[PDB]
RNA sequence: UCGGGUCUUGUAAUUGGAAUGAGUACAAUUUAAAUCCCUUAACGAGGAACAAUUGGAGGGCAAGUCUGGUGCCAGCAGCCGC
RNA sequence: CCCGUUCGGCACCUUACGAUAAAUCAAAAUGUUUGGGCUCCUGGGGGAGUAUGGUCGCAAGGCUGAAACUUAAAGAAAUUGACGGAAGGGCACCACCAGGGGUGGAGCCUGCGGCUUAAUUUGACCAACACGGGGAAACUCACCAGGUCCAGACACGAUGAGGAUUGACAGAUUGAGAGCUCUUUCUUGAUUUCGUGGGUGGUGGUGCAUGGCCGUUCUUAGUUGGUGGAGUGAUUUGUCUGCUUAAUUGCGAUAACGAACGAGACCUUAACCUGCUAAAUAGCCCGUAUUGCCUUGGCAGUACGCCGGCUUCUUAGAGGGACUAUCGGCUCAAGCCGAUGGAAGUUUGAGGCAAUAACAGGUCUGUGAUGCCCUUAGAUGUUCUGGGCCGCACGCGCGCUACACUGACAGAGCCAGCGAGUACUCCCUUGGCCGAGAGGCCCGGGUAAUCUUGUUAAACUCUGUCGUGCUGGGGAUAGAGCAUUGCAAUUAUUGCUCUUCAACGAGGAAUCCCUAGUAAGCGCAAGUCAUCAGCUUGCGUUGAUUACGUCCCUGCCCUUUGUACACACC
């Protein structure tokens, strides 16, 4: 739903123990995500919550990456078409 | 680790009950046989009191309930 | 060694009541699951696509207005 | 657009219609004598009746991520298992 | 001896039109499109080549050969991991070479074990032990000997205003003016008390039930889709022989081509700008008044200017500057080294963040984050008095002072940077006065580039005393006295004054940290803090020997290899 909403990467955490001996984590992850620089500082935007249960207790992570551009990419501009002409010309 | 045991040697501390007293205010006046009604204990100094102040008149020492007069008499 | 010798009392570690808990580990159950993403997603998202396009104040302090007889 | 009509289906909503034997019983028939069957006078359906059961609901195998109880106990399960 | 043809043998290399589950096979082919001819053997795993019978043998034994009973898997080939006391390559001063400075030797400060005590609270055994920001006089504090209070919500039934329920003077009583209790009676009056149910709290247990956070693997270079090729399939190539780099950073060879995280880029900070915008809470020039000397006309200082002029130095904003630039020898290339220029040529120096995936790593003593168990009114709730965590025959770890002449002692000369500071509180403190010293009194400035503060720090430099002797090097142990912080200093808080003058001559077997403004020496500020630093986090001063490497030791990762393991050598 994340990405429906228009969203470049996303990925979301969810671990504890609720109906087994053991704690149980699982991960999904889809499109892209940076992690290391200050670009991954502020692009990203993170949230954390607990939520109690009958059993125990379970921890959610969210991370959402909102697409001012990154440093690493480079654009190239189009060359702009022109065509030769002959050498003799006049004007006003 | 572990508790140990306990053995609190005193037997008990038991509270200061209240003693009954059944209506013991009507024994505060005396009455003159369908008259005027003179009054029993005096008063005390009543900088912040005046009214019902009874002194514990009991062994050349005395005290009020509120302003805790102590005065030895004698 | 801290593995081999549980010393803990075993206490209902069933991993075929857990896959109810969690997540059924099978493929069949996965393709009702994405059915009913899909249905849960557009309500979520349809809402959000709507919403984005006798005065006795004075008697409180007049309480001092009742008055009594002098001495 | 809470709109109108044409066909089918269902109604923890109301009624309205006709019919029948399971039983039961005058007669005759059946038969060595009877019984049963096949005909047929007089009776025989509106709910708590004239009231259908045996096995199942994780997979092989068709059908509930119900609700109360128990807590490696009682138990279930041809096999994997709970 | 050479070349060639042919018959019959022991073998081999490439390939699959063919076969098989695969490993592989010129037969293990010509088989679901099934028949050339003939002999022998097996029917899930054990019991079992056992018992009994027969037969051969001097014997050991050979040949033939069951059943009762038990069990849901044993087994073959290959794939990915884990592991190995297997091999080959690479990387690193938590590895070594070349060295510097050290510890382990003594005294002391401080943590751990143990011993002892009424208690000496407790967490942890490279990645625990100067750690829990833990430098505890009470408080902190969870322990011991004692004493108080309820804040035990609400609902139900009863005592009850012909009185539920509260407080108290004095005397006794206890460390205790605790009404804690005991003698007697005044005061307040429906909120309370009794019992039942039901809650609340807890530095109480479980980190082997959890969340969150952190540490370690791991400062290393590693991890994956899409299309295509191989395999029936799990999977595999891409992700590599070689060279290069700090790097899966690149060049290249190549059944692969083009990409995504990590690394790089990124951000903070240190070095350059006589060019821009500047500044009395920063400076210089200039101008007045003025002091001293030479005198000259100057030199060295003081006070003022607020539209006198300026921003080199100090300070912050926008920018520029280094990109390996030019060269000379290697070399396909990527690069490496060396000289010149330049403030800067190790990624310019140093840091911050930091991939997929794990650990029964640590924390319930951070939390009103949290399950279960336990305790609840003689409390494991809270509170007051005293003590202890520091008690000591002895083993171990992080540090402090010294073993002196490259020194000690006495005068004098005299240079920083990072930071911090007072409202309902008591901070940083200048100046004047008293005081041998520690300290004391009286005005005052600063909520701050304005005052403390130029923080005149220490090291260091010049002139002398001492002179090889454990001596004037050394400062452990103790006695006496004087103050400060604090309610309180005994088991001495610390400081000051006089005396007392221990061990220790470079430290065995072992072993650590470190490559340039670095090691090492020396001090300063901040944290905890009323006082206490031998501790940590930061700052500056002086300032070197040795190298620009290798896999010999000790770790780690990649490939080849083996496996009866996959909860994976616990």
């Amino acid at each position: 739903f994340i990405m429906e909403s228009g969203a470049k990467g996303c990925e979301v955490v969810v671990s504890g123990k609720l109906r087994a001996a053991r704690a149980k984590s699982m991960k999904f992850t889809d499109g892209f995500m940076i992690h290391s620089g200050q670009p991954a500082r502020e692009f990203i935007d993170t949230a954390t919550r607990h939520v109690l249960l009958r059993q125990g207790v379970l921890g959610i992570k969210v991370k959402i990456m909102r697409g001012k551009t990154l440093p690493d990419v480079v654009t190239v501009i189009e060359p702009k078409e022109e065509t030769p002409v002959v050498q003799p010309m006049s004007q006003d | 680790k572990k508790r140990k045991k306990k053995v609190y040697t005193t037997p008990k501390k038991i509270k200061h009950k209240r003693k009954k007293v059944k209506l013991a205010v009507l024994k505060y006046y005396k009455v003159d046989s369908d008259g005027k009604i003179e009054r029993l204990r005096r008063e005390c100094p009543n900088e912040s009191c005046g009214a019902g102040v009874f002194m514990a008149s009991m062994q050349d020492r005395q005290y009020c309930g509120r302003c805790h007069l102590t005065y030895v008499f004698d | 060694g801290d593995r081999h010798p549980t010393r803990s009392a075993p206490r209902s570690n069933s991993e075929k009541q857990a896959s109810q808990g969690w997540g059924a580990t099978e493929g069949e159950a996965e393709l009702k699951d994405e059915q009913a993403a899909e249905e849960i997603a557009q309500t979520e998202k349809k809402e959000a696509a709507e919403g984005e396009a006798y005065l006795a104040k004075l008697a409180e302090k007049k309480l001092a207005l009742e008055q009594e007889n002098a001495l």
